C-alpha cells in the first residue's frame, strides 16, 4: 500500500522532467521560437507566453493516454499472490505509453541502445 | 492582557498592504532596484518604510476584514506601478 | 479593597514603543514582587502549617505558573508572527 | 475563576472552621465524655473530606487548564 | 479436478511440506479417495501411517492439500 | 451547555459534603467534563495545524 | 427505534472534494459535541480514525495540488 | 434532557444491579441503633455496611479504570 | 422486592444453619477487605 | 466481538457484588480489555505517523 | 469462540490447581491468601505488559 | 475560563492564519509584477 | 500444523527497468504483508496478552518502519540528485 | 524563641487544656496528630 | 528459554497454595522475570530511537 | 532554623521513651518538619520547570 | 541451564542463613516480614534505572 | 574506616537510650525511621 | 523426487548441520528410505544413532531434509 | 566501598534472624543503600538529556 | 524577574534583521556590489564571500557600540 | 561554612578582539568544570546525600547548572543563525 | 569473566587523504560494533541484569553508545551542509 504513495509522489516530483523531455512538447516548443527566429524577431511575442501555448497543445493531446493510467490503476484487481504477475500487470499498465513511444521513435536507434518488447527506460533519449 | 499582542497584531496586517503599494518603486528607481540592492537587506528597508508612512493609526484595527482582498492587491499593484512609472 | 481606573482612553502615541516599554515595566514589577510575595509564604513556618492558608498559598502558585506561561506563548507567537513578514 | 471554585467551599458552609475550633475547645475542656468523644470524631472527620475535596478539584482543574494553554502552540 | 482442466508450464511447478498433528496420512488419502482429487501422478510422498508428509505439484493442487489438511487437522 | 448541569450539582456537596451517592454522581459528572474538555482543545489544534500546513507549502 | 434511508474534471473534482471536507469535518463537529459519543471507547477509535484519515486526505490533495502547480513554472519560465 | 454517559451507564449499571441497598442499610440502621445489645442485630446492620463498603468501592475504581484508557485516546490525538 | 447480596446470603446461612455473634462479626469482615482489595487492584 | 462479553459480565456482578470468585473473573477481563484498548490506540497511531512523515518529507 | 487470554490463563490456575477449595470452605485464612496472591499476581501481571504496549510507540 | 479561553482559543489562531494569509498574497502579488516586468 | 515452501521461484530480466521493476514488487509485497501480520496479531486476543509474544511483536513494528522510512529517504535523495543537475 | 506553627498549636491546645484516664488521653492524642498530618500532606503532593 | 521455568514453578503452587517457602521462591522467580521483560522492552526501543534520529537528521 | 529545634527535643526522649506529653511534642515537631521540607521541594521544581519552558518554547 | 539470580540469592539467604526455621510462629512471622519486605526494597531500587535507562 | 550517615545518627540516637521496657523500645525505633526515609524520596524523585 | 528431475549448476549447492532431540538418524533414514526420497549419491553423513548431521545437496533437497527434520520434534 | 559493607551485614541477621539491635542497624544500612542508589541514577541522567539538547539545539 | 528573559530571547530572535537594517552594513553591501558592477563582472567575486568581508568590517566599526551594552545590562 | 569574592574586574582597552572571547571561552570552560566535580562529590559523598539539611541544597546546584548551560546554548544558537541569514542572501 | 587488553596501536602511513579516512571508518565501526554486541551479552546473561551494582555500569554504556554515533552523526550532517553551501554559491 505504502509502496503506491511513495511511487505516485516521485511521480508528481519527477513531472516538470518528464514533460520537458520525454512527452511531444519538444516538437511544439522548439518549433514556435523557430517562426520568431525565422521572422527575424528577438523578443516578439516574448517566449515565456509561446511556451504557455506549446504546453496546452502538448497537455491536450498526451491527456487521453494519461487517462488510460488511472482506469487500469484505480481497480481493486490488484491483489496477485505471487509477485511476477503483479509486476507484469503493471508492465501492461504503462503499455499504452510504451505503445506510443514505439510508434514514434525509430527503430534501430532502440534496439543499439537496449544492446547496452522493449524497455521504456531504453527507448527514451531515442525518442 | 490580551490587547498588546493585538495591537502588534493590527500592525503585521497593516503592514503587508503598505508593503504591496510601495514594493514597485524599489523595482523602479536607479538607486533603489534589485542590481544596486541585495536581497537580505530589502525586505526589512521595505516593511519599515511603509510602517512610517501608514496613514491610519496603528493601534486601531484595519478597516481591511474580508471586504475583497484579491482584487485589493491588484489596486494597490496597480496604483504602484503607477507611482514607479511617474516617479 | 482594590481600585479600579475607570477612564481607559487611549492616550495617543508617538509610536508604539513607549506602550511596549510601559507594558514590560508594569509587568516586571508584578512578577517580580509575586515571585517573593509566595517565596516568602513558604519561608515562613506559621504560613505553611495552616491548611486555609496552606491551599491559598497551592492558589497563588498556580496563578503564578498559568501566567507567565500566558505571556510566554503570546509574545513567542508575536515573535512568530513579525518574522514571517520580515523575511521574505 | 479560581478563586470562586474555592470560595464555593467556604459559601456552601457557614462557620465549619470556627465550629470544629469551640468542639475541640470542649475537648481540651472536658476529655472524658464519650458523647463528646463521638460528636469530636463526627465533627472532625468531617473537615478532611472537606479540605481533600477542596484541593483535589482545584488540583483536576488546574491540569484542564494546562492543557488550554499548551495547544496554543 | 473435476469441472475444468488447468494448464501451467513446466517452471511453475511449487511444493512443501506439511505436518499434521491428529490426522493420519492414510486417511487423508482416503479422504482423497473419497472426494476424488486422488491424482495418481503427483502422488503424497510420506510414510503411509505417520504426520509429516511432502507434496509437489501444480499451484492449484497445492494450495488445495495444504488449505484441506491445515483445516482438518484444526478441527479434529 | 454542558457547563451549566456541571454548576448545579456542586452546590449541594458544598452544603454536604458528606453524601456518599453525590460524590459518586460528581465524580461521574468531572471525570466526564475532563474527557470533553481536552478533547475539544486537541480537536481546534489539528484544524489550525493543518491550516497552516497550506500556507506553509506555498510560501 | 432506529431508521435509514437508501438513494473539464477539474470543474467536477473541486466541487467534488468541496463537501468531501465539509461533511466529514461536521461529523466529527457533532461527534464531539454530542457528549455521549466521546465517553465510549469504541466510538472513540473510530473517531481517531476519522480524524487520522482526515488529515491525510487533504495533506495529499494539498501537496499534490503543490507539485501540480509545481511542474509549470520551470517549463514556463524554460 | 437530562442526559446519560456511559460512565454514567456503568455507574448506574451498579445501581440498577443493586436494588434496595442505599435504603435498605437504613433500616438496619433503625433496626440496631434502637436497642444496641442484640446480637441478631449486630451482625445484621454488620452484614449491611460490608457489602455497602465493597459495593460503594467498585462503583468508584470501575471510574477510573474507565477514565484512563479514554484519556490515553485523546492523548494519542495529536 | 426484598434485593440480595451474597453478604445477605452468607448472613442467610449464618440464620438457617455469644460465639455466633463472634464467628459472624469476623467472618463479615472478612469479604470487607477481601473484595475490597480486589475492587482496588483495579488502579 | 469482545465488546459483548465485556457488556455481558458486569451486569451478573451489578445483581451480585460480593461474589469473590466473579469479581476476580471480571477484573480479569476488564483489565484485560484495558490491555486491549489502547494497544489498538498505539498501533493505529504508528500507522499514521509513518504515512505523514512521507508528505513531511516530499512537500 | 469462547475466548481466553493469558491473563484468564493465570486466574484459571487458581481454579484447576484447587480442588474442592472452591467447595470446602462453604462446606478461612487459606481462602484469605490464596485470594490475596491470586489478585497480587494478576496485577503484576496486568503491568509488566502495559510498559511495553507503551513502548510501541 | 474553559469556555472564555476556548473562544480565545480560536481567536488568536484565526487571525493569526489571516495575517500570513495576508503577508504570503502581498508577496505572490508584487512577484507577479516583478516577473511580467521582466517579460 | 505448520507449511513452509521451499520452490522461490525466478524470471529472466534483460533490461535495466525490470530490476528497478522487482524491487517495486517486492517491496509493495513486503509492506502489504507486514502492514497485515501485526493486524492480525493484535485482532487475536490472545496474542496481545503473553509477554513472550508481545515483545516479538514489539520488534516487529520497528522492523517495519526503519525499513520504510529507509526506503522513504533514499528515494528522496534520488530524486534530489536527478533534480539538481537538471536546474543548474 | 521556638516557632510553633498550627499543629504546634493544637498540641498545645491539648497540653495547657489541662491510668484509664490518662491512657485514652494519649489514645485520642495519637491519632489526631496523624489526622493532621495527611490533610497538609493532601495539599503538597498537589503542587507539582 | 526463561519462560520454561517460568511455567514450571507457577503449577505447585496452585496444588498447594499454603506452602510457606514455595511462595517466598516463586514470589523471587516472578519479580526477576518482572525485571527481564522490561529491560528488553526499554533496550530495543533506544535502538530505535537512534536508528530513528538518522533520517531525522539527514532528512 | 527548624532543624535546631528538631535536633533538640529526639535527646530527651532518648533519655525517656516513656513520657507521654514529650513523644507528643517530638511527633508534633517532625511531622511539621515533614511538611516543611517536602514544600520546599515541591517549591523550587515549578520555578525550574517555568524556567526551563521559555528556553523550551523558543529553541 | 536451570538459572538463579540476585533475588534468589537474596531470597534464599533468609533460608539458608538459619539451620532449621523451616521445619521447626513469631519467629517466622517477622522472618517472613523480613523476607518479603527485602525483595520489595531491591524490585524498586533497580526498576528506577529499569525506568531511567531511556 | 567505616562510613557513618544519618540514619546511622537517628538510630544512634535510638539506641543508647538503654522487658516490655524493650519491647515498647522497638516500637517507637521502627516508626521515626520508616518516617524519616520517605521524606527524601520525593525530594529525590524531583530532581528530574 | 519422483515427480519431477530438478537441474542446477555447481555453484548451488548447499550445506546443512542440524541436531534433532527426540529422534535417532537411523530412524529418520527410515523415513527416507520407506517414503521414497532416499538418494544414494549424496546420503545423510553422520553416526547411525545420534541427533547430529550432515547434508549437502540441491537446494530443493537440503531444504527438504531440514523442514521435513525439524517438524518431527515438534511431533514427538 | 559502599557495597562491601552492604554486603557484610546481611549474613548476621542471616544466621541470627532475632536480635532486635540487628535488624534495625540492617534496616538503617538498606535504606541508606535505597537513598544512594537512585541518586546516582538520577545524577547520570541530566548529564544525558542536557549532553542530547545540546545537538537537538544544533541540528 | 523571569519575563526579562523573555524580552531577552525575544530581542535575541529579531538581531538580524537590525543587522540588516539599523546598523551600517548597508554602506559597505551596496558599495561592494557597486565595485562588481562598475567592473562588468556579473557573478565573480561570488557575492556569498562579499557579504562576509563587508560584514567582519561593520562588525570591527560597531563593536564598542554594542559592548557597552553588555556591561550595562 | 567556606566562601570568597574578588571584587574589582580586570578593565582595560584592548582594540585587539579574540582575546577577549578567550577570556569570555575559558571564563566559561572554567566555571562549567568545577561545578560538574562540585556536584559530583557531593553526590558520591555518602555522607551529603542522606541528611535533609544538604539534600536542600543538593536540589539547587542541579538546577543552577542546568538553567547555565542550556542559556548558552539557545545564545549562540541565534547567534550563529544571525550571521547566516545574512551570508546566505 | 577473565579479561586481556591489548596494548599496540600500530602505524601505517596514509598515503592520501582517502587512505586516512579508511582508517577513520574502519577503527570507528569497529567500536559501535563490539559496544552493541557487549551491551546484548550484558542483556542476555539474565545474571547481570539482576544485581544492583552492574546496572548503573550498564546505564553508562548505554548513554554512552547514544552520545558518541549522535556526535558522529550531527558532524558529519554539518560537514556534507558544508560542502552544498560552497557548491551552490
Amino acid at each position: 500500500n505504502d509502496i503506491s504513495l511513495i511511487a505516485l509522489l516521485a511521480f508528481s516530483t519527477l513531472l516538470p522532467f518528464i514533460i520537458a523531455s520525454g512527452t511531444c512538447f519538444v516538437k511544439f516548443s522548439i518549433v514556435f521560437v523557430m517562426v520568431r527566429n525565422a521572422l527575424g524577431l528577438q523578443q516578439i511575442p516574448s517566449n515565456m507566453t509561446l511556451n504557455g501555448v506549446a504546453l496546452l497543445l502538448s497537455m491536450f493531446v498526451m491527456w487521453p493516454i494519461m487517462h488510460d493510467a488511472y482506469v487500469y490503476f484505480e481497480d481493486e484487481d490488484v491483489t496477485f499472490n505471487d509477485i511476477s504477475s503483479l509486476s507484469k500487470h503493471v508492465d501492461e499498465g504503462l503499455d499504452g505509453y510504451r505503445d506510443y513511444l514505439i510508434k514514434y521513435s525509430d527503430r534501430e536507434l532502440v534496439q543499439f541502445f537496449e544492446n547496452a518488447k522493449p524497455s521504456i527506460f531504453a527507448l527514451l533519449p531515442a525518442y | 492582557f490580551y490587547a498588546l499582542y493585538f495591537e502588534i497584531h493590527h500592525l503585521v496586517a497593516s503592514a503587508a498592504l503598505g508593503f504591496a503599494r510601495v514594493a514597485p518603486i524599489f523595482f523602479f528607481l536607479p538607486f533603489l532596484n534589485s542590481g544596486v540592492l541585495s536581497g537580505a537587506p530589502r525586505n526589512a528597508i521595505i516593511i519599515l518604510v511603509a510602517l512610517g508612512v501608514w496613514p491610519h493609526a496603528l493601534n486601531e484595527a484595519p478597516p481591511f476584514l474580508s471586504v475583497a482582498m484579491i482584487p485589493l492587491v491588484l489596486q494597490e499593484a496597480a496604483v504602484g506601478v503607477m507611482l514607479g512609472c511617474l516617479l | 479593597g482594590q481600585a479600579v481606573n475607570i477612564r481607559s482612553m487611549e492616550t495617543d502615541i508617538v509610536s508604539l514603543d513607549d506602550r511596549l516599554l510601559q507594558a514590560f515595566s508594569g509587568s516586571a514589577i508584578a512578577t517580580a514582587v509575586d515571585k517573593q510575595t509566595i517565596t516568602n509564604r513558604i519561608e515562613d513556618p506559621n504560613l505553611v502549617t495552616d491548611p486555609k492558608e496552606l491551599a491559598i498559598s497551592q492558589e497563588m502558585i498556580s496563578d503564578y505558573n498559568l501566567y507567565v506561561s500566558m505571556v510566554s506563548t503570546l509574545t513567542r507567537k508575536g515573535v512568530g508572527a513579525v518574522e514571517t513578514l520580515l523575511r521574505s | 475563576y479560581l478563586d470562586d471554585v474555592s470560595a464555593k467551599f467556604d459559601t456552601g458552609v457557614d462557620n465549619l472552621q470556627t465550629q470544629v475550633t469551640e468542639a475541640l475547645d470542649k475537648l481540651a475542656a472536658k476529655p472524658s465524655d464519650p458523647a463528646l468523644l463521638a460528636a469530636y470524631q463526627s465533627k472532625l472527620s468531617e473537615y478532611n473530606l472537606y479540605r481533600n475535596a477542596q484541593s483535589n478539584t482545584v488540583k483536576v482543574f488546574k491540569d484542564i487548564d494546562a492543557a488550554i494553554i499548551q495547544n496554543f502552540r | 479436478d473435476g469441472q475444468a482442466i488447468y494448464i501451467y508450464d513446466a517452471s511453475e511447478m511449487r511444493n512443501a511440506v506439511v505436518s499434521l498433528r491428529n490426522v493420519s496420512l492414510n486417511e487423508f488419502n482416503n479422504f482423497l479417495k473419497r472426494s476424488g482429487l486422488y491424482n495418481k501422478n503427483y502422488p503424497l510422498r510420506g510414510d503411509n501411517r505417520k504426520g509429516t508428509f511432502y507434496v509437489s505439484g501444480p499451484p492449484v493442487y497445492v494450495d488445495m492439500v495444504v488449505n484441506a489438511a491445515t483445516m482438518m487437522d484444526k478441527q479434529n
